[PDB]
DNA sequence: ATCAATATCCACCTGCAGATTCTACCAAAAGTGTATTTGGAAACTGCTCCATCAAAAGGCATGTTCAGCGGAATTCCGCTGAACATGCCTTTTGATGGAGCAGTTTCCAAATACACTTTTGGTAGAATCTGCAGGTGGATATTGAT
DNA sequence: ATCAATATCCACCTGCAGATTCTACCAAAAGTGTATTTGGAAACTGCTCCATCAAAAGGCATGTTCAGCGGAATTCCGCTGAACATGCCTTTTGATGGAGCAGTTTCCAAATACACTTTTGGTAGAATCTGCAGGTGGATATTGAT
């Protein structure tokens, strides 16, 4: 069992619904799963970019924070 | 002593906002007098905006404590903090809305 | 331990005068925190912006105006700039 | 024995009532917090996470693929299907600027 | 006939023709005075007695016709999208939607 | 001394330039529709960005907005030019 | 006496680019000896890329002059000078294209 | 005073060297200058942030280093952080 | 339209996680008084380029006519997702060593600052050079009738 | 498939606008050389909280079944493209007055740099407090079969 399968078809169609998603088709999860993976690679990189450079070995909420914010995405609520 | 804060009439930490600016600043740079008296009045007028509009939305549903759910609702549902605000509140959700043709049975 | 400014205590007391028998969860208050440090910087931003722009050296109220006017839809800048103008005054006439 | 049966879309629309009215994280954390640890491997090895730090990406990305699903369903709708398919996603990414 | 059927291009094929001669050129597409006027239309109707360096006009004009240009291929991807070869008010106001403006 | 009076020149954007810039993005046919769509479409983008030009003018107590004044405007907005500024 | 550049080998300008660090720095802020020489690389390495690309756009088109069209073919031609650079192009139209439903 | 600092004759010096054949027309060198400007006050950003989250006050080769894997694309990256670290140690070899 | 199976709703209830009121210590703020420093406003004014008016002519907008074919409505059928209930494997939760993240103090390599001398990019201006816009013409497509 | 009608591509060709090549100059830039200052790498370390591991919780993978969705097919009205006639208004070229921008210089209200004193927000450990998430029950609504 790979890690990215570990998001399940229940949660992507948990998240789906909160998007007021009605009828998903069954190549749908493999798509999420492909979407996320680039999401989190554009954003783990640049977290672990500032970690690098502070020199820690910890990943931080605030390494993560302005990572998103770099990006367009602000996030709200843990630090920043 | 009286308190730059307390002279403006405001609750924002006018010495605090002035110290700050001093540091977003270009090289040898100054602060206005009445810069960080103007700031501070700026943020007190939002803080405020906010916390009435998610202050009414909590007291709609009864509750004492505003939460990010209430802070989410107030804001998407206001359209100018909607425009200012295009952050992610974390644990605040969505807007409910179905769209009018997944609603139906139709007939 | 070092330590962290936070806008929390002034965040509560604005509450306090709006809803008086009101309350903030602190995932609530962690929330505004980040925005009120984001519009700080937002607006210190655009206004040494406009400094720079200006060949100027010192960030005036007039600049942290302009930056309002700037970032600020409509409504919110009518009345925030009112609330600045309002705290510059009361402050310039005082001892 | 005891026959009943609701109607495809019946059930559908309750859960995005329920979804909607909600706000908790809807993806399980372990395999999330895996995931993550997974990707960041690549980018540099030994690492460790503060707990606020894996929460916090869990929290941007859900917010994220929500925000994805109803951009999604538009596209569906404008082509008259009830249904999101991977070239509405496609459709929907091409636009928003992401491309992939 | 006589002279016979004068000849006529077959709907889409001139159209095609434009694309091709657009896609490879650069000019600005509007014309320069109107759109002048309609940059001190709105200016004024902001703050009278304004001027402006021929420059600014000329910034304002490609970045308007950068705009439009880009909203149309978006534009089009939702009228393919759904099928149709013709773009409709309807695709302009998803690109828009699904782009986070509005109006 | 004088005068003219600016009004409805949103019609000086012409169904043909309409058609011009549509071929460009690549546009085969076009409904009757999509001209009064563009033009307002095209009214809310001028009035965001002469709104915030004129503002940047105006700071700098200047009658006159400079090509600069767009560029930064432009750039507040997410929409960087190259080639009078940036 | 060599110049900055002319030590670190560079046509950028070290001493300048040194210059505008120290006034963008921030209060207090100091600029490290190296910093501008490490910038100075940088910017002169990405202008290489451009003008490289630009360059062969011009070639291929009979041509002695870059302009802002052939800056324009090279930048959306490279999927990462694409990538980093957003800005509109003045007077760089689009790279052609047709949707394959449209012929 | 009057004088306004551009990028064009450095623009010209690299031109030379990868199409020594190769002319710019004044509105190509104006886009040039423009992209030259934005990248690095960009990357100047990027450092000042870096070095604020580090409580650090100054900006060192180090920063913009960092500042560079944050804004450049995968394969842009490595090129020109070779070309940085090149160019940082033979300038520190002569001092 | 009549059941029956279930979902939904609301009044109420209580335990404990999260919030709060309390005391105290202190590095760092924040305010006052006094002295030096300087940015930028006010004023004079040189000098660019913006609004404007003039005239001439053809590129291009407008308005119409006509019919091709695209959009949208309907019909219909195969198949793909929704619903569901059986079956156990993975997540969640609460407890515990030790890894790093922070706090602390040391002390020099590095960065500021100022004085002298030197090298240079910007720019003003008469000026001789040249790439290419855009017009011309004929050779090779491309298109659409039949 | 031949074939008449246009469109397009392409390479040659040429007057000039935009470019590349000096001449003379000058403030500001940029580097050499001492003097003074200090930020933060470097080493040591205490204790938070991150990884891991056992047990208790509960959501997911699975296979069947068929309702209803998507898309293929077919029809057809009416709207949009293509072509054409007519002529207007944008473009082009030039000169003109002068609004307003921008350079230079003087001088003070406003801003900074200490020194000194006093209040305060953040943090630690603790005691008692409480809003509300989550669970009940029973009334009523909803949904789907007949
Ligand atoms: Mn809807
Ligand atoms: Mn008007
Ligand atoms: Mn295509
Ligand atoms: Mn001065
Ligand atoms: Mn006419
Ligand atoms: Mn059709
Ligand atoms: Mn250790
Ligand atoms: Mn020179
Ligand atoms: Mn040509
Ligand atoms: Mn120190
Ligand atoms: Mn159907
Ligand atoms: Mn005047
Ligand atoms: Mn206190
Ligand atoms: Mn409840
Ligand atoms: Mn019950």
């Amino acid at each position: 069992r790979d890690n990215i399968q570990g998001i399940t078809k229940p949660a992507i169609r948990r998240l789906a619904r909160r998007g007021g998603v009605k009828r998903i088709s069954g190549l749908i999860y493999e798509e999420t799963r492909g979407v996320l993976k680039v999401f989190l690679e554009n954003v783990i990189r640049d977290a672990v970019t500032y970690t690098e450079h502070a020199k820690r070995k910890t990943v931080t909420a605030m390494d993560v924070v302005y990572a998103l914010k770099r990006q367009g995405r602000t996030l709200y609520g843990f630090g920043g | 002593a009286v308190s730059r804060s307390q002279r403006a009439g405001l609750q924002f930490p006018v010495g605090r906002i002035h110290r700050h600016l001093k540091s977003r600043t270009t090289s040898h740079g100054r602060v206005g007098a009445t810069a960080a008296v103007y700031s501070a009045a700026i943020l007190e007028y939002l803080t405020a905006e906010v916390l009435e509009l998610a202050g009414n939305a909590s007291k709609d549903l009864k509750v004492k404590r505003i939460t990010p759910r209430h802070l989410q609702l107030a804001i998407r549902g206001d359209e100018e903090l909607d425009s200012l605000i295009k952050a992610t509140i974390a644990g605040g959700g969505v807007i409910p809305h179905i769209h009018k043709s997944l609603i139906g049975k139709k007939g | 331990k070092t330590r962290k400014e936070s806008y929390a205590i002034y965040v509560y007391k604005v509450l306090k005068q709006v809803h008086p028998d009101t309350g903030i969860s602190s995932k609530a208050m962690s929330i505004m925190n980040s925005f009120v440090n984001d519009v700080f910087e937002r607006i210190a931003g655009e206004a040494s912006r406009l400094a720079h722009y200006n060949k100027r050296s010192t960030i005036t109220s007039r600049e942290i105006q302009t930056a309002v006017r700037l970032l600020l839809p409509g409504e919110l800048a009518k009345h925030a700039v009112s609330e600045g103008t309002k705290a510059v005054t009361k402050y310039t006439s005082a001892k | 024995k005891k026959p009943h049966r609701y109607r495809p879309g019946t059930v559908a629309l309750r859960e995005i009532r329920r979804y909607q009215k909600s706000t908790e994280l809807l993806i399980r954390k372990l395999p999330f917090q895996r995931l993550v640890r997974e990707i960041a491997q690549d980018f540099k090895t030994d690492l460790r996470f503060q707990s606020s730090a894996v929460m916090a990406l869990q929290e941007a990305s859900e917010a994220y693929l929500v925000a994805l699903f109803e951009d999604t369903n538009l596209c569906a709708i404008h082509a008259k299907r009830v249904t999101i398919m991977p070239k509405d996603i496609q459709l929907a990414r091409r636009i928003r600027g992401e491309r992939a």
